[PDB]
RNA sequence: CCCCACUAUGCUUAGCCCUAAACCUCAACAGUUAAAUCAACAAAACUGCUCGCCAGAACACUACGAGCCACAGCUUAAAACUCAAA
C-alpha cells in the first residue's frame, strides 16, 4: 500500500490551487540584498519584492508575508527566438505580513 | 486500472474569449454618435484597431460605415462633429501633453 | 470652469470673451508658410483685409527669405499695421511646414499682437494632383 | 429586394416637404416598388456645404424610405432624384437590417510566428 | 473648402502661452500622421518606392516593439547581484 | 545630374501591340517531420506523381527560316571563327 507519484500529485496543495493568477499565498522571506526581498512560497521559483516603505524593518529573514500570486514562472518567447527565454523567478505582488 | 491517473478533457479553467467593445453590435453609417468616436477630433482621420480595440471584423464595419456617412452627407470628413465631443472616450490616445 | 483647447462652436452660447468680442468676430492672421518665403495678411472676420506682410516685401531676397528671422520681420510688419487699425486679439491659421511657420507667429506677438488661437490649414489632398517628381541628390 | 433611400431635402416649410415626399414615394411606386416606412430624422445642419441644381445648401430634412423593388428600379430611381430641384442628395443602398450579423465567439489570440527562419547558427 | 472653419486642427491658447499651444497643435498633426504625410507628397513618390517604404517601415515596427518587450521584460532582473562573491 | 517653360504620353472611347528583375527568380497535386538534418548562402530537410524546362563560356534577347493588324516590332532560334575557362 504505497502511495503512487499520481496520487501524491492529485492531492498536493499546489495542483489544488488551479492557476496561479490573483491568488492569495503565504511566503518566507529567505534572502534579502538592500531592499529587494527573496521570498519563497512553496514553487519552483521565489519571488523578487520590494521592502515595503510602511513597516520595512518589519520584514526581515524568516518573516512570512502574504502574496498575491501572478505567475508561477516569468516567461516569454520572443521575436527569432527558439524557446522561451525565463528569468527563474516568479512574478507576485507583496500585501504585507502574515500574523497570527 | 489507477484512479489517481489524470484524465483526458478540455480545460476548464480557460478564460472566455475576450470581446471587442462592438461584439454583437449593429453597425450602422446613419449612427454617427458611435462613427464620431473612432475619428480624430481635430482631423477627422479614423483611428487604426490598435487604438480602437475593434476586432478586424469591426474596425472594417466602423471604417466603412464612416466612409459612406461621410460621403452620404451625414459626417464631416476634415474634422469630429462638435457635438459628440463629449461622448465617452473609448480610444487609446491623448494629444495633451 | 476647466480650460478647453477646442475652439467654442458658432451658434452655440459660450462665455469666452476677448475685448467683449465672441470668437467668430476676432481678426484672422493668415500665415502662408512656403519653403522659400513666408506670406502673412491679417483680416477682419468679415473678410476685411487689415494688413500684409512678406519676407519678400522686407526688403529680403532669394534665400534669405527662407529663414525664421525672414519670418519674425515680416510678422512684426504686419502686426505694427494691423495694431494701427485697431487689432489687439487674432486667430492664427498657419498654412504650410516652411521655416517661417513658426518665427511668423512670434513676429506678430513681439509686434504686440495677442494669439488667442492657432490653426493648421495645410492642403493636403486626399488622393488630387500629382507632385514634381523627385529630386536626384 | 430591400433597399433604403437615404434622402436629403432641402429646408422647406412643410406643406412643400409633404409635396416633396408624395412626390418622391410615389416614384418609387410607378417604378415597382412597395414602399414599407417613411422615417423623419430631423432637420439639422449638413456635415458641410452642399451645391446642387445651382444652390448652395446648408441645412436640409434627413428622412428614410424603406422599401422593397426589382433589381431594375433602383438605376432608374436614381436618375429620377438628380433631376427633383428638392432633393440636396439621394441615395439608395441595400437595406442594413437584411445582412444578418454573424455570430462572434471573441477575440482569437495570435501567438507569434515560429520557424520563419532555420535553426542552424548564424 | 466646403467644411465649417475653426474647428479642423484648431488649438486654443490659454493665458497667453502660445508656446505650449503651438507644441499642442504640432504634437497633434503628428500623432495623426499629417506632417509625416505632407513631407512624402512634396514629391511624388513611386508606388514601387512606397511600398518598399511602407514594408520597411512595418518591418522596423514589428522589430522595434518586439526589442521593448524583452527590454521591459528583462528589466526587472536590472536589480543588485544577490549572490555576489559567487 | 540642379532650376523654369512646354509637348508626346499618363485619362476616356474604339481597335491594335503582346513585352517586364511579368521574380515571392522557389511548377501543379498528394503526403511527412523520422532516419543521414544539411556543400555554401538564401526562405529547414524530404517523399510520391505529373507536365514543362536545362546540359561549358561567348558568339546570341543575334543570323536565316516561319508565323503574326506587329514593318526600327514580337515569338521560336542556330552555326562558323574564339577561349580554358565562364
Ligand atoms: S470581437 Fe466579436 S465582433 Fe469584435
Ligand atoms: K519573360
Ligand atoms: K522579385
Ligand atoms: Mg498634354
Ligand atoms: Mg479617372
Ligand atoms: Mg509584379
Ligand atoms: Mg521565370
Ligand atoms: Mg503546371
Ligand atoms: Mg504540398
Ligand atoms: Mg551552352
Ligand atoms: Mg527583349
Ligand atoms: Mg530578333
Ligand atoms: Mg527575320
Amino acid at each position: 500500500n504505497v502511495e503512487s507519484f499520481a496520487s501524491m500529485l492529485r492531492h498536493s496543495p499546489l495542483t489544488q490551487m488551479g492557476p496561479a493568477k490573483d491568488k492569495l499565498v503565504i511566503g518566507r522571506i529567505f534572502h534579502i540584498v538592500e531592499n529587494d526581498l527573496y521570498i519563497d512560497f512553496g514553487g519552483k521559483f521565489h519571488c523578487v519584492c520590494r521592502r515595503p516603505e510602511v513597516d520595512g524593518e518589519k520584514y526581515q529573514k524568516g518573516t512570512r508575508v502574504r502574496l498575491r500570486l501572478l505567475d508561477l514562472e516569468l516567461t516569454s518567447r520572443f521575436l527569432g527566438a527558439t524557446t522561451d527565454t525565463t528569468v527563474l523567478e516568479a512574478n507576485a505582488v507583496l500585501l504585507g505580513i502574515q500574523e497570527s | 486500472s489507477n484512479e489517481d491517473l489524470p484524465i483526458s478533457m478540455e480545460n476548464p479553467y480557460k478564460e472566455p474569449l475576450k470581446k471587442c467593445i462592438l461584439c454583437g453590435k449593429h453597425v450602422d453609417y446613419k449612427n454617427v454618435q458611435l462613427l464620431s468616436q473612432f475619428v480624430s477630433p481635430f482631423t477627422g482621420c479614423i483611428y487604426g484597431r490598435h487604438i480602437t480595440g475593434l476586432c478586424g471584423k469591426k474596425q472594417k464595419e466602423i471604417t466603412k460605415a464612416i466612409k459612406r456617412a461621410q460621403i452620404m452627407g451625414f459626417m464631416p470628413v476634415t474634422y469630429k462633429d462638435p457635438a459628440y465631443l463629449k461622448d465617452p472616450k473609448v480610444c487609446n490616445i491623448r494629444y495633451r501633453e | 470652469t476647466k480650460f478647453s483647447i477646442y475652439p467654442p462652436i458658432p451658434g452655440e452660447e459660450s462665455s469666452l470673451r476677448w475685448a467683449g468680442k465672441k470668437f467668430e468676430e476676432i481678426p484672422i492672421a493668415h500665415i502662408k508658410a512656403s519653403h522659400n518665403n513666408t506670406q502673412i495678411q491679417v483680416v477682419s472676420a468679415s473678410n476685411e483685409p487689415l494688413a500684409f506682410a512678406s519676407c519678400g516685401t522686407e526688403g529680403f531676397r532669394n534665400a534669405k527669405k527662407g529663414t525664421g528671422i525672414a519670418a519674425q520681420t515680416a510678422g512684426i510688419a504686419a502686426a505694427a499695421r494691423a495694431k494701427q487699425k485697431g487689432v489687439i486679439h487674432i486667430r492664427v491659421v498657419v498654412k504650410g511646414l516652411g521655416p517661417g511657420r513658426l518665427s511668423a507667429m512670434h513676429g506678430l506677438i513681439m509686434g504686440g499682437l495677442e494669439v488667442i488661437s492657432i490653426t493648421d490649414n495645410t492642403p493636403i489632398p486626399h488622393x488630387g494632383c500629382r507632385p514634381r517628381k523627385a529630386r536626384k541628390l | 429586394p430591400r433597399y433604403e433611400l437615404a434622402l436629403i431635402l432641402k429646408a422647406m416649410q412643410r406643406p412643400e416637404t409633404a409635396a416633396t415626399l408624395k412626390r418622391t414615394i410615389e416614384a418609387l411606386m410607378d417604378r415597382g416598388a412597395i414602399v414599407r416606412d417613411l422615417e423623419n430624422l430631423g432637420e439639422r445642419a449638413l456635415p458641410y456645404r452642399i451645391s446642387a441644381h445651382s444652390q448652395q445648401h446648408n441645412r436640409g430634412g434627413y428622412f428614410l424610405v424603406d422599401f422593397y423593388a426589382p433589381t431594375a428600379a433602383v438605376e432608374s430611381m436614381v436618375e429620377h432624384l438628380s433631376r427633383d430641384i428638392d432633393v440636396i442628395r439621394g441615395n439608395i443602398v441595400k437595406h442594413p437590417l437584411t445582412q444578418e450579423l454573424k455570430e462572434c465567439e471573441g477575440i482569437v489570440p495570435v501567438p507569434l510566428a515560429e520557424k520563419l527562419y532555420s535553426t542552424k547558427k548564424r | 473648402a466646403k467644411h465649417l472653419k475653426f474647428i479642423a486642427r484648431t488649438v486654443m491658447v490659454q493665458e497667453g502661452n502660445v508656446e505650449s499651444a503651438y507644441r499642442t497643435l504640432n504634437r497633434i498633426l503628428t500623432m495623426d500622421g499629417l506632417i509625416e504625410d505632407i513631407k512624402h507628397r512634396r514629391y511624388y513618390e513611386k508606388p514601387c518606392r512606397r511600398r518598399q517604404r511602407e514594408s520597411y517601415e512595418r518591418c522596423r515596427r514589428i522589430y522595434n516593439m518586439e526589442m521593448a518587450r524583452k527590454i521591459n521584460f528583462l528589466m526587472r532582473k536590472n536589480r543588485a547581484d544577490p549572490w555576489q562573491g559567487c
